[PDB]
């Protein structure tokens, strides 16, 4: 549960 | 998803042609400085790059082998374009999985793997290394520091966005986006092969991709048939992608595939990098999939011009010290 | 003295407008950054006198910013 970033996704459907 | 990828594949339709095809030797800093970076770029070879890559080879256990068995990797269901999480070990079990066996269609395209083993392994264009914000702008101090392989939010010591490992089985698509921070993105294709789609951030094109970011419907509507031009592309194995800030692009994997890429911000394209922060921002995409400190690197940017041409450092004097340190390593 | 690109002139005076307009809540100024209110006021003065950078001298091949 630690927090992420630059994380590399589009938006979901 | 009610549009049909098979069509988009096959049909004639996108035929604009943006892309440049460069050697290698002519990607430098006085090609940055001539042209802003504006163009999308593909070296059919890499001779000139100064890239290095792993094992021609290197499997998918190999990358496992680097980073952990039980590193948390992100993944995205293609069908939904949604994430998920597992292990490194559970990824790889999928992917060594026959093709009929699977029952869903996973993508990862988003394992950052510096300060791993694999690391030292991949080396990205030269050229990018002179021109990247993190290794020009941030404190040195601060990125040396990291240790953490992650990109655990509390333990990232500088924007952790440079090497990437993109593992993706044939099928995977990858809906239209623009990178995080309006970030250029580097791209070689290791095994394998991947079809882009290509939109150019026109002023137009960018409210067209904002409002379809806020309808809901991208599943619905293909957004390379809403603009006036897009280009699809085929890249090869052993090419090398380079795609300017702002561009909106989606990807879809003929045949299984390994690729090494990364992004980076750079002075030379700013306007359009804030532009895409701001469409981030009205669009509500979460912290967690935008790049990191994105703000504080600004304006670390606005000290080290003013330093570099002026002499004035508006750093503390605790980290004037810590950057004279390193310059007498 | 130096010669500038025009993409940098034009993207250091974006970055500058956008850094100050930005509300003390947003503004993020990291940890290294001792008075952001002299480095905005110090980055107007030096994009007034880089604004006549010739486009010719400005391809040098390499970047004004560099480590020692
Ligand atoms: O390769 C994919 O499926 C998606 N890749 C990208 O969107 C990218 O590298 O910028
Ligand atoms: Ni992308």
């Amino acid at each position: 549960a630690p927090a992420t970033g630059g994380v590399k996704k589009p938006h979901r459907y | 998803r009610t549009f049909d990828l098979e069509e988009k594949l096959q049909t004639n339709k996108y035929n604009a042609n943006f892309v440049t095809f460069m050697e290698g030797k002519d990607f430098n800093v006085e090609y940055i400085q001539r042209g802003g970076l504006r163009d999308p770029l593909i070296f059919k070879n890499s001779d000139g790059l100064g890239i290095k890559m792993p094992d021609p080879d290197f499997t998918v256990n190999d990358v496992k082998m680097c980073v952990g068995s039980r590193r948390m990797v992100d993944v995205m269901d293609v069908n939904t374009q949604k994430g998920i999480e597992m292990t490194m070990a559970q990824w790889t079990r999928y992917y060594e999985t026959p093709e009929e066996e699977r029952e869903k269609l996973y993508n990862v395209i988003s394992l950052e793997f510096s300060h791993t083993r694999l690391e030292n392994m991949v080396q990205r264009p030269s050229t990018v290394d002179f021109i990247d914000w993190v290794d020009n702008m941030w404190p040195r101090h601060l990125k040396e520091s990291q240790t953490e392989s992650t990109n655990a939010i509390l333990e990232m010591q500088y924007p952790k966005v440079q090497k990437y490992c993109l593992m993706s089985v044939r099928g995977c698509y990858t809906d239209f986006h623009v990178d995080f921070g309006g970030t250029s993105v580097w791209y070689h294709i290791h095994q394998g092969g991947k079809v882009f789609w290509l939109i150019p951030p026109t002023a137009h094109n960018l409210e067209l991709y904002e409002n379809w970011l806020l309808s809901g419907k991208q599943g619905d509507i293909f957004l390379g048939d809403r603009v006036s031009d897009c280009q699809r592309i085929e890249l090869k194995q052993g090419y090398t992608f380079v795609i300017p800030s702002g561009w909106i692009h989606a990807v879809y994997t003929p045949t299984d595939t390994l690729v090494f890429g990364g992004n980076f911000l750079h002075s030379f394209n700013i306007p359009m990098q804030l532009k895409i922060y701001s469409i981030e921002d009205r669009t509500r995409v979460p912290n967690k999939f935008r790049y990191p400190f994105y703000y504080e690197m600004c304006w670390y940017v606005l000290e080290r011009y003013v330093y570099c041409i002026t002499n004035r450092s508006h750093l503390t004097k605790d980290f004037q010290k810590e950057s004279l340190s390193m310059d007498m390593e | 003295q130096v010669h500038l690109t025009h993409f940098e002139l034009e993207g250091l005076r974006c970055l500058v407008d956008k850094l100050e307009s930005l509300p003390l809540h947003k503004k993020c100024v990291p940890t290294g950054i001792e008075d952001e209110d002299a480095l905005i006021a110090d980055v107007k003065i030096l994009l007034e006198e880089l604004a006549s950078s010739d486009p010719k001298l400005a391809l040098t091949g390499v970047p004004i910013v560099q480590w020692p």
